[PDB]
């Protein structure tokens, strides 16, 4: 290993430690005048010379290549001189080299007064590089290394790498240990096609032992103006933010391909809170904002990418002692593709609870809310909402069943106003006051089978528990009530034993519905289960009938064994895997979805995956907006296959890869390669992409972006010790995944 | 040839399990104790004078979500969201034991209808609670037998 | 697992004092040996010295038809012959008589369980 390959530059101290006071212990002469290899052992210092005179104020004077062993010193040099009162020394030109970490250096004129670790040198020059290697340098005429906290200080500063200068501005420290200090950073650069350059300069602040600042310019050659990008960060009583800023003067592009505007500014602003106060309050926030809808195209961030619809405003408030709950949260939204714009809103929320579980054999539970949605144009319809959710179980048990009979009574009441616009126009007619009352009825099982396996494995035991499941949700007409919050759920193998299709609360389906399913699961002998699968139906009594049935399927059947789903997981080994999942439809008649995985982890270096998804066209076509199912970019569903890889090559390189086909039109949505240096003193980075981009309206043909980036860093005097490969493989437009 | 389940889902040693963890009133904190009480255990919180008895220390939660599929011009088809928990029984007497979880979900997304899909995230995250506080349960067994070794 | 391991006795050409002479190509650059005491029995001592001395220890077993040595942090390093020389990773080595002095106090601080030849 790299680490253990450079551990064997560095010397250790190997005589035994003493912790205390050094002015009290004993002194040892071996040889008033000591002549041929004086040795002297005080403590932890040791000094050898030729020659040592002894003048008493306690004054030695060493004199023939004298040597030092400290603690953490080591020195060299012909001439010495040594005082016992205030532990000084002074040793003539030699070497001098760091014990028990890295760092080597020469001088002039060496001296180590006993105050605290202040050496000094003439014209001296301190590296980090192992003996017998000449690359780097930070040469200055007087240093002064102080040893109280992890601080350096270096005068008349000269950066040479290997025997050329390459920097000037005297007073630069070079910060040695793992301690924070206030001072700059190192740059980057980047070749992107959008911009023809980069360049960055941080700038680092430490106001308190829990505080932060990241001043950081940047350059954007294209345009032409510098923007700036400043930061925060803090931990307090409640979580730990993330604050940011990034404001940007003017551009000239932007006043180029957009003209006849008053003035092109950009800035954002992010803010993530979340934390939990004393044991019971609790707190989040979600702040995002930006200027234009075309930022995320132009100049990247690491908090949003191209791929984006949106950008959340999320609020909360938060009470819950053991069987209480409230919330005050306010969640508004901001739509940047330009083609329809009249998202919704929600102001202040209400969410109550409660938990009493001990009444008789039953349970006991009570919901509610109060919301008032205001939209975002002067015309669509604002309203206000009420709620309450009385619920009952009964659960039963035993060895090897279950029983979980359930009851339920929901109630809502609306109240909308500014309907004048929507009226006038469509033909349906809302009005201003609605009711809705509606019972429920529920009654779950479950079994457990089990065996020894005589097959093949002796000792592996197999499970299979069937289930069940009922419903019932009378029908009401709900077409005077506008769909503000309400959306067509999905349903895997979990998703099926469920009582609600629609998310939110607006829109109620009716259901006679009967589920069923199975479950098998092979365990190991010491109870390690590495299987399992799942099957599961649905047989409709009656269709779902919610008063705006606004779906357009090929065949329109009502009832019948209608959904089917599916699952698998196999566990070969502690250094492999696989999933899956699929499911389909008789309204359909096509699979709607499908997945797949496999891998391989050896450690956190090595690793390939592959991988497969599907969405079939009906899919698109029955779920998603009218006009997903006519333009060229949508109609066609997703069949992408992807792989990754990882492999370290001899001992210091690390190479990195990906890949995203698309077989449904023969494309490419993605590419990335990076190769990665870690020698002893310094490192190397390179990056790449081919990202998907935008869509010409001409002659429907896409964009793709290319880019180069590139890093150095400066290594040897901290702990970092490890190759950057996680950091790297979550880069691209589709970050990689465990899937193990 | 088969026979219905003998033994108990959770093994007869421990019986009466002292729960901790950092946030005594969250989510996941009601996911296990409501599921541990469905299987019989009775759950003596607040630690006093008894030493008999198996405890059980959580650990931590995170949530992510990310890309995984793109239309034919850039823009984001499917989400997916990804769940880890740990947890360390404490067997008096003899050393710790850690176990561990791991879900898996998607969905789809709509850039017009958001605030809608919105609360459909919330269900995601709640519901996925009851799985990750269900495998650590199935888990429980293991450390019985390498417990007995 | 280290301890699972089941020890396999070196052949005779294996047994012996290996010290390796000149420049290896895989240690630093200017001065550096890498050593290796194996008994018969196969109980192994890597013993490497440039300015610091750092010595592991391991035992020698059989796999796919190749001797392999495995350390205390599981590294897989195979022998291989060619004339009278062993060859693992990025070192070959002549039979010599004697070790190092650092090495040989190394070993005395940290003696093997079987004779030493």
């Amino acid at each position: 290993d790299l680490a253990s390959q450079c551990m064997l530059g560095v010397p250790s101290y190997d005589r035994p430690l003493v912790q205390g006071d050094t002015n009290d212990l004993p002194v040892t002469i071996n040889a008033a005048v000591f002549t041929g290899s004086v040795d002297i052992m005080q403590g932890n210092s040791r000094l050898q010379a030729d020659e040592v005179q002894l003048h008493q104020v306690r004054t030695v004077d060493a004199l023939g290549n004298v040597h030092y062993d400290d603690n953490q010193v080591i020195l060299k040099g012909p001439k010495g001189w040594a005082n016992l009162n205030t532990k000084d020394t002074n040793v003539w030109e030699g070497d001098y080299q760091m014990v028990g970490r890295q760092g080597r250096g020469k001088a002039d004129l060496m001296k180590q007064r006993g105050e605290n670790r202040y050496t000094i040198l003439d014209n001296g020059s301190f590296t980090s590089c192992l003996p017998g290697s000449d690359t780097w340098s930070v040469v200055g005429s007087e240093i002064i290394h102080d040893r109280e906290e992890q601080v350096a200080e270096i005068w008349n500063a000269r950066f040479k790498v290997g025997p050329v200068p390459i920097f000037y501005s005297p007073y630069l420290q070079l910060p040695v240990g793992d301690k924070r200090r206030s001072g700059f950073l190192i740059p980057n650069a980047k070749y992107t096609t959008t911009n023809y350059f980069e360049f960055y300069l941080p700038y680092y602040w430490n106001i308190a032992p829990n505080m932060d600042a990241t001043i950081t310019p940047h350059y954007m050659h294209r345009r032409g103006n510098i923007m700036w990008e400043n930061e925060f960060r803090y931990l307090s009583q409640a979580g730990a933010g993330l604050m940011e800023l990034d404001y940007l003067p003017s551009d000239k592009v932007y006043e180029d391909e957009h003209p006849n505007d008053d003035s092109s500014r950009r800035w954002l602003f992010y803010w993530n809170h979340s934390g939990v106060m004393d044991q019971v309050w609790r707190f989040n926030v979600d702040y995002t904002k930006v200027s234009d809808p075309s930022y995320f195209n132009d100049f990247d961030n690491k908090y949003g990418s191209s791929t984006d619809g949106y950008a959340t405003q999320k609020f909360s408030v938060g009470y819950a002692v053991q069987n209480f709950n409230a919330t005050v949260s306010t969640k508004q939204f901001q739509v940047f593709s330009e083609q329809n714009t009249s998202s919704y809103s929600a102001e202040p929320q209400l969410d109550v609870n409660y938990y009493q579980n001990d009444v008789g054999p039953f349970d006991t539970r009570i919901y509610g809310q109060a919301v008032h949605f205001v939209n975002t144009r002067d015309d669509m319809p604002e309203a206000t909402r009420v709620h309450l959710e009385p619920t009952i179980n009964l659960p039963l048990s035993n060895n090897w069943g279950s029983i979980n009979t359930e009851a339920k009574l929901l109630a809502t009441h609306y109240q909308q106003t500014n309907l004048d616009w929507y009226n006038s126009r469509n033909t349906t007619k809302l009005d201003e006051s609605v009711n809705r009352v509606m019972p429920q009825f529920k009654v779950d099982g479950k079994m457990v089978f089990e065996r020894d396996m005589e097959m093949l494995a002796p000792g592996y035991t197999q499970t299979l528990e069937p289930r069940a499941q009922y419903l019932y949700v009378p029908y009401r007409d709900q077409s005077d009530i506008y769909n503000y919050d309400s959306s067509l759920l999905q349903s895997d193998y979990s998703g099926l034993f469920r009582d609600r299709t629609y998310g939110g609360l607006d829109r109620i389906a009716s259901a006679n519905q009967v589920t069923t399913g199975v479950t098998s699961r092979i365990y190991d002998d010491a109870a390690v289960e590495r299987f399992n699968i799942s099957v599961g139906q649905i047989y409709y009594f009656t269709e779902s009938r919610t008063g705006d049935d606004n779906i357009t399927w090929e065949n329109d059947d009502k009832t019948g064994s209608l959904v089917w789903a599916g699952d698998t997981y196999w566990r070969i080994s502690e250094r492999w895997g696989l999933r899956g999942g699929i499911q389909y439809d008789t309204r359909l008649d096509n699979v709607a979805t499908s997945n797949s995985s496999i891998e391989y982890r050896r450690d956190e270096d090595r690793l390939v995956q592959l991988n497969y998804r599907y969405a079939s066209p009906e899919y698109i076509q029955a779920t998603l907006p009218k006009y997903y199912s006519t333009a060229e970019q949508y109609k066609n569903g997703i069949s992408q296959v992807g792989a990754v890889a990882s492999w370290p090559i001899a001992d210091r390189w690390s190479i990195v890869g990906a890949y995203y086909y698309d077989t449904n039109a023969n494309k490419q949505a993605d590419s990335m390669l990076g190769v990665q240096y870690s020698s002893c003193c310094y490192a190397i980075r390179v990056g790449y992409e081919r990202k998907l981009n935008g869509w010409d309206n001409d002659k429907q043909h896409a964009v793709y972006d290319n880019a180069i980036g590139f890093n150095i860093e400066l290594r040897g005097l901290s702990s970092n010790y490890g190759l950057g490969t996680q950091e790297m493989l979550r880069s691209n437009i589709l970050p990689y995944q465990n899937t193990l | 040839g088969w026979h219905l389940r003998d033994t108990t889902q959770v093994p007869s040693t421990m019986k009466v399990m002292i729960l901790d963890s950092g946030d005594p009133n969250g989510p996941l904190s009601r996911a296990v104790r409501n599921q541990l009480r469905l299987n019989g255990v009775e759950l003596l919180d607040k630690e006093t004078t008894r030493k008999d008895v198996p405890s059980l220390r959580l650990g931590k939660v995170s949530i992510a979500k990310d890309t995984a599929s793109v239309f034919r011009n850039g823009q984001t088809a499917e989400y997916q969201m990804i769940m880890t928990v740990n947890a360390t029984v404490l067997i008096p007497g003899r050393d710790i034991y850690p176990i561990s979880a791991k879900v898996f979900r998607s969905f789809f997304d709509n850039p017009q209808m958001a605030l809608a899909k919105d609360n459909e995230q919330d269900m995601i995250v709640k519901e996925m609670y009851d799985r990750a506080a269900e495998q650590l349960i199935r888990k429980l067994p293991s450390i019985r037998a390498a417990d007995i070794a | 697992n280290y301890n699972n391991v089941v020890k396999t006795p070196a052949p005779d050409w294996l047994a012996g004092y290996w010290q390796t002479k000149g420049p290896q190509r895989a240690l630093v650059s200017p001065e550096a040996i890498g050593s290796l005491i194996v008994t018969k029995e196969g109980d192994t001592l890597d013993c490497r010295q440039w300015q610091r001395v750092i010595a592991v220890p391991g035992k020698l077993t059989l796999m796919s038809d190749d001797l392999t040595n495995v350390t205390v942090k599981r590294e897989l390093y195979e022998v291989e012959r060619d004339g009278n020389t062993i060859e693992y990773d990025g070192m070959t080595m002549e039979r010599v008589d004697r070790p190092t002095a650092e090495c040989a106090a190394a070993l005395d601080k940290a003696p093997l369980p079987t004779p030493l030849p």
